[PDB]
């Protein structure tokens, strides 16, 4: 149907912009203080994205508080920042990586569950990232769906909710099945 | 009886390889008169030689400010700047169709300067503007000369009297002035010890999430005397660079050895090719062929350059038709005389209801010169260099009245205004990167230019 696409002023966001509009959703970019939460009421979105951008999710504009009103009653996907918002948003902790991954690709292992129903496993998967969700605070509400080989958090997906994150980049020309990952997302 | 679909009249002119150049000579002391030259390169994007003057309408852009200015009237406008140009575009009533032969039949023609990218998003005013030269400088072109190194054809078109164009042209003498001479030595705008600095500000930024990979330039001023154009002819034999352009301008004059493409829009075909990877050409042609091996293969320039792919497919994404993003061709090394560069090419279609100057504006100015995510990087360049970019790492193309489009990235540009000539020279910052080879880099991508022009 119709997709919110929040925008964190990132580099990233229309190549989701176009993954999603290939599998045939209509899709909205919004930036992340170009909306309040009244606007998006107005648009009645199907599903919203939470794009990847800089810096952590307390200089994400309107993403953390439009998780909170959302989560659980339209699907959020969070990708990278968005990934980390949604810790966030129910009392996670966003803290540096053991190592900076910028451009690089890294095989991931996941339990074939939300959007890596049908994918491989592992999972060859860009990462453009310096910061991670901490394990030890990650809420009981989420299960991690995915794990990097030194065992960071690659997604998550909430126990109850239609509320899930990866952490890598599914719409990089070097991630392996970013259009089936993201259409999961589209058609459950 | 106004709207002109009708193609170009055309006189073909005596071919000769060095036709843009022979020319252009006899104009380049006009302001408004502009060459896009393709280096005489050995490259698959070295076809075209395109030279303009005495447009019909100039576009002036300071700030906030486009001056619109034809025969005897004056317009001063604080709308977008690429909606201005493509209200005079449309305004000109000349809508020819798609010509393989002539990639520009007339139309908008010069300089998108890097600080453009102001009008585009809101960034700081930290680093100081001492070079006044336009954000904006477009003329508006009803005719061009056309060298087509393919077909080896010199075509002269005009929407109006080509006769007239020719006798013109044949009536312009070349009247050489006094050669070119630096008359100061190269300084840098920054000490070794201050793009230290600067790099660890960088790293600091890479490690807390802030950026993903930041273009840092410094840039190097001497004075000089003597026509600029005979600087233009020993640089441009010397560089043999694709993308390469002199512009005269009101204020000053833009030497361009660029070997970017930034977009091409090609009858609705976009074509972007990001250089993001650089080592230098050896002497040994054993060593230098391994040197390239080298490039293609490194794990920290292939990092770096799958970033600016990643980032241009979003640029241009903003406006491709969805689906048509693709990336033809990864990690390609193109020699040069300085260096060999790893260059991609990304490729998607521009949908009907929207226009190249659209693009321009959805992507400007080019991830592969600022970095990732790009309004950050933006602003991380304006508060570590110390002056504005101005010219340098903008754009320089054209807009035909056809539809198409093609632009460079002003990388290996001088500008010469008020008797100083500056060159500026970056590259990117990535986690991996090492505080003194990418110091030496700089130095590696604009040396050979420095040095010709200080003898
Ligand atoms: N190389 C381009 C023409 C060209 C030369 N210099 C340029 C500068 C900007 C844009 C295009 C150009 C071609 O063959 O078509
Ligand atoms: N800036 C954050 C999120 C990146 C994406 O999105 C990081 O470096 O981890
Ligand atoms: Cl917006
Ligand atoms: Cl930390
Ligand atoms: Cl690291
Ligand atoms: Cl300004
Ligand atoms: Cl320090
Ligand atoms: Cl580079
Ligand atoms: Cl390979
Ligand atoms: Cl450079
Ligand atoms: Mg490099």
């Amino acid at each position: 149907g119709m997709i919110l696409l929040i925008d964190n002023y990132d580099s990233f966001t229309w190549n989701l912009y176009q993954y999603f509009c290939e599998l045939g959703a209509d899709v909205l970019v919004k930036r992340n203080d170009a909306l309040t939460l009244a606007d998006i009421d107005a648009l009645k979105p199907q599903k919203i994205v939470i794009s990847p951008g800089p810096c952590t999710p307390d200089e994400a504009g309107i993403s953390l508080d439009v998780i909170r009103h959302y989560a659980g009653r339209l699907p959020i996907l969070g990708v990278c920042l968005g990934h980390q918002a949604m810790a966030q948003a129910f009392g996670g902790k966003v803290v540096r990586a053991a190592k900076v991954m910028h451009g690089k690709t890294s095989p991931i292992t996941h339990n074939g569950e939300g959007v890596f129903r049908g994918l491989a496993n592992p999972l060859t998967v860009t990462r453009y990232h310096s910061l991670v969700v901490e394990p030890d605070s990650l809420p009981a509400c989420f299960d991690v769906t995915a794990w990097s080989e030194t065992r960071e958090i690659m997604g998550i997906r909430h126990r109850q909710w239609d509320l899930e994150g990866v952490q890598f980049h599914p719409e990089s020309i070097l991630s392996e099945q970013g259009h089936q990952l993201l259409a999961n997302f589209l058609h459950r | 009886g106004h709207m002109k679909t009708l193609s170009p009249a055309v006189i073909t002119l005596l071919w000769r390889q060095d036709a843009a150049e022979f020319y252009f000579s006899r104009l380049s002391h006009l302001p408004w008169a502009m060459l896009l030259h393709s280096g005489y390169a050995d490259h698959p994007y070295s076809r075209f030689d395109i030279v303009v003057a005495e447009p019909i309408c100039t576009l002036t852009t300071f700030g906030k400010e486009t001056v619109v200015s034809e025969s005897e009237k004056r317009t001063t406008t604080t709308d977008d700047p690429l909606q201005v140009l493509q209200q005079v575009l449309d305004r000109a009533d000349i809508r020819p169709t798609h010509n393989e032969d002539l990639p520009f039949q007339g139309g908008a023609l010069g300089l998108f300067g890097y600080d453009l990218g102001r009008r585009f998003e809101s960034l700081p005013e930290i680093a100081e503007q001492d070079i006044v030269l336009p954000d904006m400088a477009v003329g508006i072109y009803d005719w061009a000369l056309i060298v087509d190194h393919q077909r080896h054809t010199v075509s002269l078109l005009s929407h109006n009297d080509v006769n007239a164009r020719r006798a013109w042209l044949e009536s312009q003498q070349f009247s050489p002035q006094e050669d070119f001479t630096l008359t100061s030595d190269w300084q840098s705008n920054m000490t070794r010890e201050q793009y230290g600095e600067k790099f660890r500000q960088v790293q600091e930024y890479l490690h807390s999430g802030d950026c993903y990979q930041v273009n840092l330039a410094q840039r190097f001023h001497a004075t000089y005397s003597g026509d600029e154009w005979q600087a233009f002819l020993q640089l441009n034999q010397a560089n043999r660079a694709p993308f390469s352009a002199f512009l005269r301008l009101e204020q000053g004059a833009i030497l361009s050895l660029s070997p970017e493409r930034f977009i091409l829009c090609d009858n609705s075909e976009i074509q972007t090719r990001p250089i993001k990877g650089t080592l230098p050409r050896l002497p040994d042609p054993q060593e230098d062929s391994k040197q390239a091996v080298k490039l293609a293969n490194s794990a920290k320039d292939r990092a770096e350059n799958l970033m600016i792919v990643d980032l241009m497919r979003n640029d241009i994404g903003r406006v491709a038709v969805a689906g048509s993003v693709k990336v033809p061709e990864l990690f390609v090394v193109e020699p040069f005389p300085a260096v060999h560069h790893l260059v991609s090419t990304i490729t998607a279609q521009l949908p009907e209801q929207l226009h190249a100057s659209d693009l321009l504006r959805a992507a400007f100015p080019g991830g592969s010169i600022t970095g990732a995510p790009k309004v950050r990087a933006m602003e991380i360049i304006d508060e570590l260099e110390p002056q504005r970019r101005n010219a340098w790492c903008g754009s320089i193309g054209y807009l035909s009245f056809c539809g198409n489009m093609d632009t460079s990235i002003t990388i290996r540009t001088l500008t010469a205004i008020n008797g100083q000539i500056f060159c500026s020279a970056g590259g990117g910052i990535v986690a991996d990167s090492q505080e003194e080879a990418e110091y030496q880099e700089t130095f590696d991508k604009v040396n050979r230019i420095l040095k010709q022009l200080e003898k």
